C-alpha cells in the first residue's frame, strides 16, 4: 500500500556508520554495537512526500534502504547491487581523513555500477557528535560537494544531526528526476 | 563472472536470505502496478460505454455516477479530462490550483510510479538488475 516505490543505497568505507545511520533513520534510535555489515542488507520504511507548485499534494512512499558492506573482501559482492537504487548516500567519516580520501574511489566504484555515469547523488559528513576527534576540513569536504555538483551534509546517527535531513534531500532529488516523464 | 566461493556458508546463507526478501518486493511491486493499470482500464472502459448516454455528466458524478444533488461534498472538474466528479473520486494534484479525477490521478501514479527511465537505462547497461546477477552466483553451490 504505497504511491511509490523508491530505492536508496548508502556506500562508503568499513565502520563510517551506514547501517547506524540507516536505523537512526527509520527507528529514530541509536545502537552503539559495531558489527561489520556481511555483504548486503536493506531497511524499508513508509514515508510521506509533499509537492510544490504556484500548493500541491502528499503522496505515501515505500523506501527500501540498501546498506552495502565497506570491507574489500566483500566489494565485488556489495557493487553488483548499484544498479538496483535510484539514488545514493555516499558517506565517509568526520573522523577519518582515511574514509574522506577513499570518498574518490568509491565515487567512480559507483559510476560504473550504477544505472547511470550521473545518477542523483548526496555526500554526507558521519559522526558530528565527535568535533574533539574530528580530522576533516570543512571547507575540502564542502568544495568537493562542489566539484561533483552534490549537496554536503555533516551529520550524526547519534544525535540524529542531519540524518533525516539529507536523506529528504536526495529522496527530493529523485522526485524531481521521476516527474519530468 | 561475480565470484562468490570466498563466501563462507553462514555468510552465504545470509546474503541469499536479503535477496529473498528483495525478490518478495520485487514481486509486490509489479502486482501494484498490475492491479492500478487494471483498475485504469476498467474506468476508462465504463466511460466507453456511457459514452453514448447524452449528457450524463452533467448530472451524476463521472466515477461514482451517484447523482449530486444527493452528496454532502461539491462538484469538481477534473483539470486533465476536464470531466465532473465528487469530492470522494476527486483528487489535488501536485502543482497546479485545482484537482485531477480517482482514474486520472492513478493514471499519473502509474506513469512516475513504473519508473520506465529508470528500469531501461538500467537495463541497457547490464543485462539483469542485482539479486538476479547475485542469485546464478549463488547457485555456484
Ligand atoms: N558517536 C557516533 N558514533 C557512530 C555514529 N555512526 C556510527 N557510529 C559508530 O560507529 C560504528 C560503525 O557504524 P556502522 O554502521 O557499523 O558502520 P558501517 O560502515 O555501516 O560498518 P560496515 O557495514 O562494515 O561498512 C558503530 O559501532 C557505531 O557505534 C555517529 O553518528 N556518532
Ligand atoms: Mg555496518
Ligand atoms: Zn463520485
Ligand atoms: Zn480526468
Amino acid at each position: 500500500d504505497y504511491d511509490y516505490l523508491i530505492k536508496l543505497l548508502a556506500l562508503g568505507d568499513s565502520g563510517v556508520g551506514k547501517t547506524t545511520f540507516l536505523y537512526r533513520y527509520t527507528d529514530n534510535k541509536f545502537n552503539p554495537k559495531f558489527i561489520t555489515t556481511v555483504g548486503i542488507d536493506f531497511r524499508e520504511k513508509r514515508v510521506v512526500y509533499d509537492t510544490q507548485g504556484a500548493s500541491g499534494k502528499a503522496f505515501k512512499v515505500h523506501l527500501q534502504l540498501w546498506d552495502t558492506a565497506g570491507l574489500e573482501r566483500f566489494r565485488s559482492l556489495t557493487t553488483a547491487f548499484f544498479r538496483d537504487a535510484m539514488g545514493f548516500l555516499l558517506m565517509f567519516d568526520l573522523t577519518s581523513q582515511q574514509s574522506f580520501l577513499n570518498v574518490r574511489n568509491w565515487m567512480s566504484q559507483l559510476q560504473a555500477n550504477a544505472y547511470c555515469e550521473n545518477p542523483d547523488i548526496v555526500l554526507i559528513g558521519n559522526k558530528a557528535d565527535l568535533p574533539d576527534q574530528r580530522e576533516v576540513n570543512e571547507r575540502q569536504a564542502r568544495e568537493l560537494a562542489e566539484k561533483y555538483g552534490i549537496p554536503y551534509f555533516e551529520t550524526s546517527a547519534a544525535t540524529g544531526q542531519n540524518v533525516e535531513k539529507s536523506v529528504e534531500t536526495l529522496l527530493d532529488l529523485i522526485m524531481k528526476r521521476m516527474e519530468k516523464c | 563472472r561475480l565470484d562468490l566461493s570466498t563466501l563462507t556458508d553462514e555468510e552465504a546463507e545470509h546474503v541469499w536470505a536479503v535477496v529473498q526478501r528483495d525478490f518478495d518486493l520485487r514481486r509486490r511491486e509489479e502486482e501494484r502496478l498490475q492491479g492500478l493499470k487494471g483498475k485504469i482500464q476498467k474506468e476508462s472502459s465504463k466511460r466507453e460505454l456511457l459514452s453514448d448516454t447524452a449528457h450524463l455528466n452533467e448530472t451524476h458524478c463521472a466515477r461514482c455516477l451517484q447523482p449530486y444533488r444527493l452528496l454532502l461534498n461539491s462538484r469538481r472538474q477534473c483539470l486533465e479530462c476536464s470531466l465532473f466528479v465528487c469530492k470522494s473520486c476527486s483528487h489535488a494534484h501536485p502543482e497546479e490550483q485545482g484537482w485531477l479525477c480517482d482514474p486520472c490521478h492513478l493514471a499519473r501514479v502509474v506513469k512516475i510510479g513504473s519508473l520506465e527511465w529508470y528500469y531501461q537505462h538500467v537495463r541497457a547497461r547490464f543485462k539483469r538488475f542485482g539479486s538476479a546477477k547475485v542469485i546464478r552466483s549463488l547457485c555456484g553451490r
